[PDB]
């Protein structure tokens, strides 16, 4: 897996 | 604010060629000369520019066969058709311009793009 | 011997997103009390476990109307088909709690995990 | 774009 876009 | 699963799109994918593979919920034959390939019309649309326009039309998004061009080369097909369905492209130089030729038909740009560089690299 | 297209993946999921958006080849209607979401049963088996479940049912992947436990949240069931067509979870404390509920009900082991970790560093 | 896989 999860990251801030 | 969202997070984002980065592997999420290359899943999805993964599992709508899983479906294909095993014929789940496939509704279209495409038919390219003696062959027949079996799909999912909203990855076909969603990869194709040519199959956007026929499932888009109001008559021809109710067809369970599409009948391709009879110029069109099944193996080209059959190679673009994994594509769609995988993000790779089996390129070789036996079959190079019959891909680029029925990219060129599917209206499938960077398809086409890389076979013409490849091209280009060779004379 | 393939090349790959590293968008692909992407590109596929935001032109069904876009399909969807427009309601073009959407086959189902989901409902969730007095909430209906319409969708593509591909993209929602592709996705989700019980979806898979439900749509590779012999009886059940003729339905066009799914009804899911009335127990489950709209609002996180919306949270998680956006999720679905585009890779982004808008997670948020207000939400929190019926998103997790909602992917653990459809079997969205990711989401399930990323809500986990989340709760965990808030105690 | 386009890479080896
Ligand atoms: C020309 N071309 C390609 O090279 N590919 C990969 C294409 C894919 C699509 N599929 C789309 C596009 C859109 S909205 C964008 C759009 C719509 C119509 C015309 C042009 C552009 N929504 C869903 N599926 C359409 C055209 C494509
Ligand atoms: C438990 N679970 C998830 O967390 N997600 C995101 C899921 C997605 C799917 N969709 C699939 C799986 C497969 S073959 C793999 C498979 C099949 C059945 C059971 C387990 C595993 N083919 C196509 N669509 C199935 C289960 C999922």
């Amino acid at each position: 897996a999860w990251v801030i876009p | 604010s969202c997070i984002q699963f980065t592997r999420h799109a290359s899943d999805v994918l993964l599992n709508l060629n899983r479906l294909r593979s095993r014929d789940i919920l496939t509704d279209v034959v495409i038919v390219v000369s003696r062959e027949q390939f079996r799909a999912h019309k909203t990855v076909l649309m969603a990869c194709s520019g040519l199959f956007y326009s026929i499932f888009t039309d109001q008559l021809k998004c109710n067809l369970s066969v599409i009948n391709l061009d009879p110029e069109i080369n099944p193996e080209g097909f059959c190679i673009l058709l994994d594509f769609m369905y995988t993000s790779r492209l089996n390129l070789r130089e036996g079959n190079i311009m019959a891909v680029m030729a029925t990219a060129m038909y599917l209206q499938m740009e960077h398809v086409v793009d890389t076979c013409r560089k490849f091209i280009k690299a060779s004379e």
